[PDB]
């Protein structure tokens, strides 16, 4: 629901959100396989 | 008629919220 909102935040007013009592469902953001931007310098995708 | 109001409460951070379901019996609490 957060990722599929109708209105996107502006550049001057960046919207910052804090997450509590939730889990990192990485597979949902990983099943599309659209990770074109893979400039993950300094980290590894296996130590997650 | 209204008595469930709130005063101030600027709520700067309030990043933790545990909204959850909760002769008289003696209510004993240990905090
Ligand atoms: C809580 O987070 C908000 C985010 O805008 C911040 O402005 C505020 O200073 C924080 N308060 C704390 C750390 O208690």
């Amino acid at each position: 629901e957060v990722f599929n909102a109708t209105r996107f935040a502006s550049v001057y007013a960046w919207n910052r959100k804090r997450i509590s009592n939730c889990v990192a469902d990485y597979s949902v953001l990983y099943n599309s396989a659209s990770f074109s931007t893979f400039k993950c310098y300094g980290v590894s995708p296996t130590k997650l | 008629m209204e008595s469930e109001f709130r005063v101030y409460s600027s709520a700067n951070n309030c990043t933790f919220e545990y909204v959850s379901q909760p002769f008289k019996n003696l209510r004993e609490f240990v905090f």
